[PDB]
This record gives structure tokens, sequence and C-alpha cells, in this order.
RNA sequence: GGUAACGGAGAAUAAGGGUUCGACUCCGGAGAGGGAGCCUUAGAAACGGCUACCACGUCCAAGGAAGGCAGCAGGCGCGAAACUUAUCCACUGUUGUAUGAGAUAGUGACUAAAAAUAUAGUUGAAUACAAAUGAUUCUUCGAGGAGAGGGCAAGUCUGGUGCCAGCAGCCGCGGUAAUUCCAGCUCUCCUAGUGUAUCUCGUUAUUGCUGCGGUUAAAAAGCUCGUAGUUGGAUCUAGGUUUACCUUGAAUAAAUCAGAGUGCUCAAUACAAGCGCUUGCU
RNA sequence: UACCUGAUUGAUUCUGUCAGCGCGAUAUGCUCAAGUAAAAGAUUAAGCCAUGCAUGCGAUUCAUUGAAAUUGCGUAC
């Protein structure tokens, strides 16, 4: 399971770092995310939650495997520039229940009809 | 919104469908060479054909030509490394001798049994079917891959294969068990 | 002899345009009253009603009695003859049926001893009359 | 002679007969492969 | 006057010269059931803006009030002919939470590349994703289409019918001893594809500019004059002002066609990628 | 790959077409182990549409973070 990182860009203006992170694991399965975020935070000796390894894609036969990581300076500049989808993927921040698309489009519509303060009201 | 998708035929279907001379001909091809299908050889041919009739194109000009010149060095440095234009025969004028033959020995389904990792071409294609060869840690299980000059000495068994290192086959676990 | 001069170009043009007309590819395929006068106005398969059945006696030297379909087609309602291929396929077709119908392959002109049958039946009662013939279906 | 009614009347005379089994025939390459070794070919007389 | 006509970039075929098409992802134009008239505005004769008329609908308590999917998804019709009344701004842009633009999954033998039947699936894991499915890793178990007289590759084998039933693009088979039908048995082509129908191009020097033919096969006007058109004799520095034409450059959106490099496993494709070692170079 | 072949005759050579033959488009028959890209109500009816969506977001906050409303902007892309 050797774990090989390159093309290493430290983005300030981002606070973090984007490399491609290359994992071996001949005969055994695809890495857990969470192995290969370990071993990248033991590479980088910055916390293994402020590492953000993704789109991990393995080639047949086992063995060879690309996918991207993030390194960030701190968990503040994390949760600032990233998608929330990541964020609840790792678990770092938390998904948020919301209705279908379908369902709060129809609500709008219903709620464009109505004038004043009963919009709130009618649902 | 998208586009249209390129595409491209590769196989282009004789004049006769049908004349003893070239079914023969052909069948003796694929004898010598494991295919599977006649598209497999018009294939081939249509590639030598697209080969030869450049060269030619390229030959209808001079010598010192931009054009030819790129063209066909490049073409020859394509087939050398390919392994199927001779590394002493550079020139387009002598490009124009190939065959099928000479395209089809470079598949990998005829290096298998070529060199002994295989006895029959048709075990040959079955093993890399079940995924028993590899070349340069690589997995290929396409018959028709090309095998270049440099990949020709690079083909052993799979990592993984019961025969290449690895857990016996079904067979053998279902005798264990 | 036909003219050579430099300049000429107009002339050469629009007689080789006026001499196409007397081309029985360009003028069939040009004429405009094609769509009019083709049952199938341009397609190559149609939907119609069967009427009737008939025998036609097949061409000399050849003795025997065709057994085509007298068909009407639901785009236009005109009525055609459709040949109804393989042995023993005319018992399943029953009047008042619907069937689809092709062409017979030689572009609007009769095939074979068939005098003035130009179309075949493709399909009956939504059914292959290839399958019917093969015993791969039964009548709906 | 013809007459419009006798539709499928050789089929109809024509005495029935059944099919025969046999080992199904090898698909693909292997086909290719026995017809190779194999090489009128149905020289019957 | 006609067009079963939006123009172009282009597409098919293709020695060369061409023939045909181009509703359609880009550019320009037009339209929002058919007309007409306008408000707002920088910009509209706007229609997911209004006003009126015509055609056709919708709800009414009959006093009234409304509608414009040639946007996405679906429904009826028309037909030979064409998909889910799904999920999302996670990606690509719009000034940016909003975006049926846009991006995901569904049906899909349109199609392009790559490939199992000999020597697949399945259980649970690991990956991906806005969520997912399916792909990429481990582990449990665990052959069909046409054909077989010639054109054209491939049977004068067996029984029935006796020009009937049928086959057959064409020539042609079948009339009581059928290599062609109906069966049975056998083989050939191609191959997870292979037939059929209509149409385009080649074949076609059977539209001929390159490049046809006109005594008898189709084709020289009965003959002459004649305007337009077409075509027009030789001749100006060999020696010891205008044009036409040819050469080279300028201005000439991409996508496609031709064309370098690069093992996305190959290829269609795509425009990637490839080395050190971590704070990197190309 | 600058290509032809069958058919008028007792037989022959021509003219000439018909047929065969290769590609492509559309439809369709039979059949189809799994996967990757991927066209897709143009052709006829610019025919008619139930139902859902497709255009909504700085100044003005005594409602309970920001609702409603007025402006501004856009909806001519």
């Amino acid at each position: 399971v050797t774990i090989r990182t390159r093309k290493v860009l430290t983005n300030k203006l981002l606070y973090r770092k984007q490399m491609v992170v290359e994992v071996i694991h001949p005969g055994r399965p695809t890495v857990p995310k969470a192995d290969i975020r370990e071993k990248i935070a033991k590479l980088y000796k910055t916390t293994p939650d402020t590492v953000i390894p993704f789109g991990f894609e393995s080639k047949i036969g086992g063995g060879k495997s690309k996918g991207f990581a993030l390194v960030y300076d701190t968990i503040d500049f994390a949760k600032k520039f990233e998608p929330k989808y990541r964020l609840v993927r790792m678990g770092l921040a938390t998904k948020v229940e919301k209705p279908g698309r379908k369902q709060r489009k129809e609500r709008k519509n219903r709620q464009k009809k109505v004038r004043g303060t009963a919009k709130a009201k009618v649902s | 919104a998208r586009l249209k998708t390129v595409q491209s035929k590769v196989t282009k279907s004789p004049r006769r469908p049908f004349e003893k001379e070239r079914l023969d001909q052909e069948l003796k091809l694929i004898g010598t060479f494991g295919l599977k299908n006649k598209r497999e050889v018009w294939r081939v041919k249509y590639t030598l054909a697209k080969v030869r009739k450049a060269a030619r194109e390229l030959l209808t000009l001079e010598d010192k030509d931009p054009k030819r010149l790129f063209e066909g060095n490049a073409l020859l440095r394509r087939l050398v490394k390919i392994g199927v234009l001779d590394e002493t025969k550079m020139k387009l004028d002598y490009v124009l001798g190939l065959k099928v033959e000479d395209f089809l020995e470079r598949r990998l389904q005829t290096q298998v049994f070529k060199l002994g990792l295989a006895k029959s071409i048709h075990h040959a294609r079955i093993l890399i079917k079940q995924h028993h060869i590899r070349v340069r840690r690589q997995v290929v299980d396409v018959p028709s891959f090309i095998v270049r000059l440099d990949s020709q000495k690079h083909i052993d068994f799979s990592l993984q294969s019961p025969y290449g290192g690895g857990r016996p086959g079904r067979v053998k676990r279902r005798t264990l068990r | 002899g036909k003219p050579k001069g430099l300049c000429t170009a107009r002339k050469l043009k629009t007689h080789r345009q006026e001499q196409r007309w007397n081309d029985k590819r360009y003028k069939k395929a040009h004429i405009g009253t094609r769509w009019k006068s083709n049952p199938f106005g341009g397609a190559s398969h149609a939907k119609g009603i069967v009427l009737e059945k008939i025998g036609v006696e097949a061409k000399q030297p050849n003795s025997a009695i065709r057994k085509c379909v007298r068909v009407q087609l639901i785009k236009n309602g005109k009525k055609i003859t459709a040949f109804v291929p393989n042995d023993g396929c005319l018992n399943f077709v029953e009047e008042n049926d619907e069937v689809l119908v092709s062409g017979f392959g030689r572009s609007g002109h009769a095939v074979g001893d068939i005098p003035g049958v130009r179309f075949k039946i493709v399909k009956v009662a939504n059914t292959s009359l290839i399958a019917l013939f093969k015993g791969k279906k039964e009548r709906p | 002679h013809g007459s419009l009614a006798r539709a499928g009347k050789v089929r109809a005379q024509t005495p029935k007969v059944d099919k025969q089994d046999k080992k199904k025939k090898k698909r693909g390459r292997a086909f290719r492969r026995v017809q190779y070794t194999r090489r009128g070919p149905n020289s019957n007389s």
C-alpha cells in the first residue's frame, strides 16, 4: 500500500496543497479513502482531518490507482473553500435534509399565487 | 449543446465479395495468425493500404519536400517502433513492399505462443482472455493489442495468475475443498 | 461537334442542362409528379387493409396462379396489389386485415412472372409473414 | 389447372419428417479452426 | 411560375474532372396558432409582455374570467419513422442564491472503436457520485443471419407434387427420375451480426469540360439569307497606355476533412501527458 | 484497386438497356455474453395539448435571522 505524491502546488490563496496521489495495492482491493488520508497525513506531518483524498480510480488487475488529494493549512480554510458534499462525505460537515426540487418548485409556484404574509402559511 | 462525436471506419469491404483466390488466401492468413473474423484481416489490409497510399502520395512529391520528410520519417518511425518495417530499410519506396502478415505477426496473440507462453494460438487467446498474460506490468486482454519493438521483450505471466503466481484456479480450489 | 471556345461556358452548361431532361433517370427523379404518381408517396413501407384476394396467371412459359391480395393504403386510400411470399401464406390473410407492405425490389417495376404486381406483404396482423411461414408465431 | 383454391397443396401433401440432434457445433474461433483443419466439400455423387 | 427551398461552415460517394444532399449541436436569418397594433426600454413591433380580430379550447353560481410547450419531461393524433410526466446547480456560463440554459442518471442492434462460447453471473467488501447506478479492484459460491444452377463461395444424396404448390433482383427451375420448390440429410459467406424495402453516389466514356454518339443500331434541320452568341490569317528589338492571364504576398471564426506527438490497456477517440522525490522542473 | 460480370442469336460481332456488384441514409425482419462512446417526434401535422416545472436576484426592515411590500436590475441573453 505504497503512497506517492506528484504535481504538488501550494495554494496560499486557497490555503491548501494540491497533488496527485498514487496508491499501489497489488492483489489487494482498492485503498480505503480513510487509509489514504492517514498515509498522506503521516507523509505531510499535518492533521489527518485536514487531508482530502478524492476521485480515486483503480487500474485493471489491481496495483496502480490514481486520485487527487487536498492538504489544507487549517480546518477553517478547509471548510471555507470547499463544496458541502465533500465535507459531508468525510464527516467534517453534515448534510442538511432538504425536500426534492420537484416538491420545492411546486411550493414556490403556489407561493407565487398568494400575496402578503399568507405565503408562509400556505403549504 | 453537445457536439457531434467524431467517428471513423477502419474496415473496407472488398469490391468482390467472392473469389476463390482471395477467399483461400484470407482463410490461410486466418489460420496462420489466429484471428476472429475476416473483418480482422480487412482492418490490417486497410491500415496497410492507408500506409501505402499515403506513402505513394508522398513519393509523387520529390525527395526533400518538407511534408514528405516529416510524414515519411514519422511513418517509418511508427512502423519501426511497432516492429513491422525493418530498421535498416528507411524509405517509402521500400515501405511499398509490405504485407498483412507483417502487421499480424506484431499482435500479442502471436507473440504469446511464439515466445513459449502458450502451446497453440488458441491457447494463447484463451489465456489472454482469462487474464494470465501481462505486458510491462500491464494485463492486456486485447488479442489484437499491438506489441511495439520495445515492449516486444516485456511480456511474462500475470503477477496474479495461478500460472504466474497466485491462488489456485476454481478447479484446484474445488478439489482442495 | 461541341463548342470549344474559351468563352462558351454558358452554352455548354445550358446545353447540358437542357439535355439532362432527355435522361430517364434524371427526368424520373425531377419530374415533379413522382409523389402523386407513386402509391407510397416516396416512402419505403406503408400500411393498409385487405379487400379481396386474387390469383394471377403467371406469364409464359410459366404456368401457375400467384396468390396476391388487393390492399388499400391507410396514408392515402389508394388501391394496390401486394404479393404474399412463401407457401400457403394466403391462408393467413383474411379479408379486412391490416397489413404492412413494402416494395418488391425493382423500384416500382413488376418482378418475375407476376404481371402488374410491384409490392409485397412484409407483415400481416402485425405479424411477420416469414414468421408465420416458419411457425415461429401464430395468427393473433 | 390453377384455381386459386389449391393453396398449400404441396406442403400439405408433403410427408412430415423430424429433425436430428448433433453436438453443438463449435462457435467462432473453434469453428474457424475446424474448417481450416478440414481444409468438392459436399461431393455426394 | 415551381420548389416535398431557410443560406453558409459542411455531409455522402469518391483515380482525375464531378454527382447528390445540407431540418439538425457553430455562424447569419426568420417565427412563437394566423394576422395586425402597441407599452416599457439602451435595446422588442417581445409573445414563458399587453391590445383587438379569426380558428380552436378551458372554468362558471351564466352575471363573468381566461389560453398559446416550434423551452424540459410527458399525452392524443399523424404516420414506415424517433426515449423518463426522473436527480441536481456537484460540472460547464449567465453580473451569481436562481437557472428543464447546463450537468447527471433512464429506453435505445442509428452509428464508431474494442471484443465470450472453449483449453457470464453471484455474496459481501473496497471506489465513484450533489446523492446515486454502472464502470475500475478483492472475496463467497458458481449462434444467429443469410446462401449452396450461372452471375457468385458452396450437393446432379433421400421422399412428395407432376407447370400445382412454390422459388426466382436477371437469365431461369417445377409437366410423375427436381443439384433451384416442399420437406429430411449435407455443406459456403459473414459473424453478435446478418438480411429485406426506398433513395444518394460509384459502377456510367448509359449526360461525355476532361470525355460519348448522329450512312445502316436513337439521332444532320429540305435548302439558303440573317441579328444575338461563339470563333477569327501573317506582321513591330532580333542578335553579337489599358485590360485579360501567370507568380508571390496581404485581409480570410471555430468544429469537420488532410496532417506531429502521446500504450486513455489498443482503437474510434481524447488532447493528454512525462520525470524526480515531499517546499520541483519541463 | 483508374475493375467489371449474366441476359436479344442455331451460332457470331455490335448498339443498348435491364440485372448483378461496393459505400452511405432512413425504415424494418430474425437474432443478440457482458462492457465503452453515442444519434434520437426533422421528414407527415409551424397539428392539438391535461399535468408539472423552464426568471428570478444592491437601496427601503417597529414581522417572528431576515419574511412581506416599494425600488433597482434582469427577463431583447
